[PDB]
């Protein structure tokens, strides 16, 4: 502003040629000095927008994409598998049945032994054993003392013995899957583990003593050996009594064994009747000990009457046989037979004999050079 | 490259050239063997643009380019005279003595004119201008003009010689004429460079042809009084 | 009849091989190796193929040393002597036998067929005609075996294979034994044990016939005659001899079975005067052509569906006892 | 002062940085505006005066000269020849003696005139003047009054008058060379300057009055004219009386003038004797006025005796002459002559007459035709 | 005698020239100019030479205008008329006269001789014989002049020149005048004035003779008879007539002088009956040969020793009165 301010003054000085420049300056700027403005403008402007149109452009590209998608889904496991894989054979320990050569001592009072017998009556392996074998078996039973809280047998464990309770109380437990149930108790009575006498197999339950007690035990091997040995001895003995009987000489080994398999034994006290005259002849006997008296009441000798008493036709001993006619005929017994003292006979049923070997008459003829002899023996005089 | 032609702003303000004459003479009374180093009476100028004009056709082309430049310089000045104030003394490395162009808004305008001049001439096929910065100055002596000076121990301009003119206002030149000058041809009778052609910037020069008349002078009187107060 | 011919020629052929076992026959380098199906719970049985002939066989791997433990080492050294001496159409075959530091390798024949146990269990039970078909094969096999005084002792669906021709093939002679007289080992399978075995009375050929009765019953019913959850009860039932027959069982069948499942040896079929003819001539087997079944000319009612690297010891070990092999 | 004014404001704007340049201008120029004090001057007189124009261009010239210088002592040189020493002629003013035609009145009492006569007795020019001329001369003397201290005459001055003192005292001075001497005085008596009546000549002394006085003066020209005129009249008159005398008719003009030059005059009172009978005849007379009686005592007529008385022979009047015989003889007078009334005669001595003209007898004969007549007149009867 | 002849012829010659003055005779261009001795205290006399004849003359320069003042202008116009009409051997001569705007120029003869005054004063006084010699010349000159009724009136040593022949030549006719009868101007020289002049009685020829007496006395004495320091005393002595003669004066001289210096005109020589013969026949002049002196044949006793440029007015001035000249 300085140059323009002073230019207005200087224009007027040049135009007006005043004689006193300073006085002219006082007047000029004083008149300028009032500085009144006739008009002034103050303005506010709204925003203003200008519109343009933009230029075009061209873009060129081609793109191709290839992909393949697959999905899978899953399910609950059930149903579970159903099938069961296998079954199995069993086998006990082998043993030479035929007696090796004589080569178990556990004391027992009468009451104890008597009680063991009772406890064993119903066990199938014992149920039908003869007097002797049962004795040898009880002899072999060893005692086992048990203190309270002790496990006699534990489920799953291998088994070798059978036990009879002598004294004490016991709890029986059975685990099925993950559960164990105290199923029952024994109070000074009982037996268990019979299966162990057959073959080795897992114990099916656990038995724990709940007091001081005593049990009689029996080991499988000992039990099997006692029994087999005895039955194999009996067989050899039966075999001999059949073999020495001439009527059966034409029999083959295997045929004698079929007899041995089924033939019976009977004990008779002196004087008791074995065969009664008149009843039906179903079997024959072979004396293995003692003697037998054969009597006939002499009446069936004529036409009505007579003797009607007692007459001894024959008298047999160890190794002999009687009742043979039941094998070749079907008429009532001709005479009665009584035990002369203590007797033991092998008893064979005729019908069983025939089913096994066929009729006796054919056997007698097998060996033709002895057929006559045999015939005279069976239907002859003496 | 070596120029052989230049655009020249002649110094027409007699006060400037008279002041330089005084400066030159005062130096010479101190050391008269500097005689041949002094630039000749009548030769004073500002170089606006250097160039090469290497034949008759190119000399004609230069003349054409100068004519074409006129409207451009008129455009640049935007209705105001260009005033060049010459104040003080400087040297280029003690070998060239010059009156300085005073700083101000005129320097940028002058530079703009120089660059537009360079472009105008090059677009007519004339190698013109330089890569170095345009630093206008008004030369008054050059030691190279007097080779025997080295040969006898004078190898720089003693700064003491022009001490009294260090802040001397020589005067102001208003841009009007621009000359296309030969560096190598014989100088004119009046001492100035040989001139191929000239243009005049001025209208001459006013925004309005009709007289104000003399109204503007108030502007000149005020502007000059303000410059003197600074 | 030819029956006598066959058996006579049979005993001859058998006694010859029995009194002179064919030891270490073929060489291990003549057979390669394929799959290896022979695990289970005992023994190492692996499939194998032949060289020149290029046949398939089932080789049982029995480490000479592996023996000595277990339950017995004779029930095998004996088993081998029998398999080698016998020859019947419904019996598996010991093709090649050999040993040496490896020792005792059994090259059994191979039939890519199905198990009797799996078939029977799937369909539940066989029709009587179909059951009679398999039964006939077992009767004939037992007649042959007993002719040689050999008892099988382990009859059961589990030990019977159905070959690709649909006929039975008997396997596993683990309990097979030559016995003239009486024997005593308590062995077999619970369900199939004879009263005499359970009670140790001594026995021989009669147990095989009892087992047959059990086998026939199970085939026609789907379950064995003396079944029970506890082994003890099975035996008590076996000993009592009491049997209950399904409603659908025919008369002829029931009768035949009452005669096979006889606790009384004086009444058991096969053990009587006529032996195996009491069975062959039974009304239940009337529509049976025994020769036809023997020659496998009859049409079976069902055609079945169809690892590692061990080495020797470079030295023979237990060969200081397994000589006979 | 415009740029300086704008600059000074700008300098203070740059220093003070006022936000309001217009208010700052009002204050700056108001403070500046009084601006004491503009000027001092001294006013003095030029003093203004008229002057010839100040400036001319100057010519430049070169010149050379030569000189003669005379140096001498300075002297008055009052006296210089004066070589002559030669006597110079003198001359009075000329004048027509013969009376022009009658064409000086200064009053004087008897005592004054009588005193003038006395004062003039001895002056040579006056000494022998007749009664009449002396009277005419005194008549012509004019009076000159003088106041004390006045110079009557000054030595050296030209002279024209002669003076007679009437009253007063005077000092006489004479300068000889460089000296002036108060030589003598006059006390109411005296005269001086007589020479002036002859010709013009320098006054030889200076006369100064020492009191109020009076002098009678006479101018040369007046004095000479009175005298010449009168003597020339007398001459003409004498000439006539000689001319009318027949005895002298043969005389030439010049001869009559010689007589006129020397002839005398005498006055006789009535009755007095002029010529005495008996004395010697020396002269002759010519009456110019009056009458004369000639007597003779008749004794000289015989021889001793007679008359001895008085007898009148002749009686002459104006123009006549007597005593003529003295001219032609040498005898004593024949008769006496007495004046008859107042007489005036011209008297001529015979001896002088002869020395001048020779003897009278020769003159009488000059004219021969009148010789006889003349002779009879002289020696004749009447 | 020839005396009468001479005078008669003389009067004739004179009356002729007197009644017809020879005016403006010669021309100024016939005479040149030499020295210029003519100052003193009046007039301008300069020497001059002639052309054809080439003679020397003394020309008096009288400016026509210069006149009119001074003392008189007739004592000259008259002087000229006389010089021209007279002719005598002891009288200066008016050779040529002329005028015109210059006007009045006198061409007098010239004698390169000496002055009488200078000669007499130097030697003091002349011897009587020598004095008688000069005297005779003056007597003869006066007889001639008086014959023409002319009186000189200014006799004195100062007006007498001694020519180269030693004879007298009279100069200066300033007071010369023709008078028949009587005249009256008081003029001459103090020392030489006659009583009748001093007293104004009227006079004529007698004064010249008185002057001669004075002239003769002074020559023989050295001083004039009536000398005195004051003019007045001179005249009183002159009037008294008393004279005292030096001791050396001879008798004849004293007598002659008593007769010349006669105050009484009836006794003065020259004025009496015989006129100039009373003088010529005096004993003092007895040894004088009058004719000889006249013809200048006698031997004189003493032979004497022997500027600017003026112009006319180109116009005649005072010629409106100086006609007669």
């Amino acid at each position: 502003g300085l140059t323009e301010l002073l230019q207005g003054y200087t224009v007027e000085v040049l135009r007006q040629q005043p004689p006193d420049l300073v006085d002219f300056a006082v007047e000029y700027f004083t008149r300028l000095r009032e500085a009144r403005r006739q008009e002034s403008d103050t303005f506010i402007v709204s925003p203003t927008t200008f519109h343009t149109q933009e230029s075009s452009a061209v873009p060129v590209i081609e793109e191709d994409g290839e992909s393949d998608s697959d999905s899978e889904d899953a399910d609950l496991e059930v149903p579970v598998p159903s099938k069961f894989t296998r079954r199995v054979s069993v086998c006990a320990e082998t043993f030479n049945p035929d007696e090796e050569e004589e080569d178990v001592v556990h004391p027992k009072t009468d009451e104890q032994r008597c009680r063991l017998q009772e406890a064993c009556k119903d066990i199938l392996l014992f149920k039908n054993l003869d007097q002797e074998q049962l004795s040898q078996v009880l002899d072999a039973m060893f005692e086992k003392i048990v203190k309270t809280d002790e496990h006699v047998i534990d489920q799953g464990d291998d088994g070798d013995n059978f036990y009879v309770i002598e004294r004490g109380t016991y709890d029986i437990l059975v685990t099925k899957d993950n559960q164990t149930r105290s199923v029952g108790q024994y109070d000074n009575r009982g037996s268990f583990g019979e299966l162990a006498l057959m073959y080795n197999t897992p114990r099916a339950a656990t038995i724990i003593a709940t007091s001081e007690g005593s049990l009689w035990g029996l080991d499988r091997v000992t039990f099997r050996r006692i029994i087999v040995k005895n039955n194999a001895k009996k067989r050899k003995m039966f075999e001999s009594f059949i073999e020495s009987v001439p009527l059966f000489k034409s029999l083959e080994m295997s045929e004698r064994m079929k007899i041995v398999d089924v033939i019976g034994e009977k004990i008779y006290k002196d004087g008791e009747r074995i065969i009664a005259q008149g009843e039906k002849a179903d079997s024959f006997y072979i004396i293995e000990s003692g003697e037998v008296s054969i009597l006939i009441r002499s009446k069936t000798k004529s036409n009505k009457n007579g003797g009607n008493q007692e007459v001894e036709i024959a008298h047999c001993h160890k190794g002999q046989y009687f009742g043979e006619l039941a094998l070749v005929t079907n008429k009532p017994r001709a005479a009665s037979a009584y035990a002369v003292g203590d007797v033991k006979c092998l008893v064979m049923d005729v019908q069983a004999f025939e089913r096994l070997l066929g009729p006796c008459m054919d056997i007698m003829k097998r060996n033709i050079s002895h057929y006559e002899e045999q015939l005279v023996k069976m239907f002859g005089s003496n | 490259y070596q120029p052989n032609y230049f655009l020249s702003i002649p110094i027409t303000n007699k006060k400037i050239t008279a002041g330089i004459k005084v400066l030159q003479n005062s130096i010479l009374r101190q050391d008269n063997r500097l005689t041949k180093a002094m630039v000749g009476d009548g030769s004073f100028h500002i170089t606006l643009l250097v160039m090469q004009l290497l034949n008759e056709d190119e000399v004609n082309i230069g003349t054409d380019a100068l004519l074409e430049l006129k409207p451009f310089v008129e455009e640049i000045l935007e209705g105001k005279h260009l005033t060049l104030p010459f104040h003080g003394i400087g040297t280029f490395q003690g070998q060239v003595g010059f009156v300085k162009l005073a700083d101000g808004d005129h320097v940028s305008a002058l530079l703009e004119i120089a660059e537009t001049a360079k472009r105008t001439f090059q677009e007519k096929g004339i190698l013109a201008g330089e890569s170095r910065t345009f630093k206008p100055h008004l030369t008054f002596m050059k030691l190279s003009k007097a080779p025997m000076l080295w040969k006898k121990g004078v190898r720089k301009i003693e700064p003491g010689l022009y001490e009294q003119f260090i802040d001397h206002r020589f005067g102001e030149e208003i841009l009007y004429q621009i000359d296309l000058c030969s560096m190598l041809k014989k100088k004119q009778s009046n001492g100035y460079y040989h001139c191929e052609s000239s243009i005049v910037i001025g209208e001459k020069d006013r925004k309005e042809p009709e007289d104000a008349e003399l109204v503007r002078l108030s502007k000149r009187l005020v502007e000059n009084a303000v410059l003197k107060a600074v | 009849e030819s029956v006598k011919e066959f058996l006579a020629k049979a005993k001859e052929d058998f006694l010859k091989k029995w009194e002179t076992p064919s030891q270490n026959t073929a060489q291990l380098d003549q057979f390669d190796r394929i799959k290896t199906l022979g695990t289970g719970s005992f023994g190492r049985v692996m499939l194998v193929k032949h060289k020149e002939s290029g046949n398939h066989y089932a080789m049982k791997i029995l480490d000479k040393q592996k023996v000595v433990k277990l339950k017995q080492i004779e029930h095998t050294l004996n088993e081998k002597r029998i398999l080698q001496a016998v020859n019947f159409p419904f019996l598996v075959k010991l093709e090649f036998s050999f040993k040496d530091n490896s020792n005792l390798y059994m090259v059994m024949e191979y039939v890519a067929g199905g198990e009797m146990f799996s078939h029977l269990r799937r369909i539940g039970r066989f029709s009587e005609p179909h059951a009679r078909f398999y039964a006939a094969q077992i009767v004939l096999t037992f007649e042959y075996l007993h002719s040689l005084d050999l008892i099988y002792r382990d009859l059961k669906p589990e030990n019977l294979l159905i070959d690709q021709q649909g006929y039975i093939q008997v396997t596993d002679f683990g309990f097979a034994k030559r016995v003239k007289g009486r024997t005593w080992t308590l062995c077999g399978t619970p369900e199939y044990l004879a009263p005499e075995i359970i009670l140790s009375k001594g026995y021989n050929k009669a147990v095989d016939w009892w087992a047959l009765g059990v086998l026939i019953y199970e085939m026609a019913a789907g379950y064995p005659p003396f079944f029970a959850d506890q082994p003890i009860q099975i035996y008590e039932k076996i000993v009592s001899g009491k049997v209950r027959f399904p409603s659908h069982f025919s008369s002829d069948l029931k009768d035949l079975l009452r005669n096979l499942l006889q606790v009384d040896l004086t009444k058991r079929f096969g053990n009587l005067k006529n032996g195996v003819n009491d069975i062959k001539n039974h009304k239940w087997f009337a529509t049976t052509d025994w020769i036809a079944i023997y020659q496998r000319k009859v049409e079976a009612p069902f055609i079945p569906k169809f690892e590692e690297e061990i080495r020797v010891s470079i030295n023979e070990k237990c060969g200081k006892e397994f000589t006979e092999f």
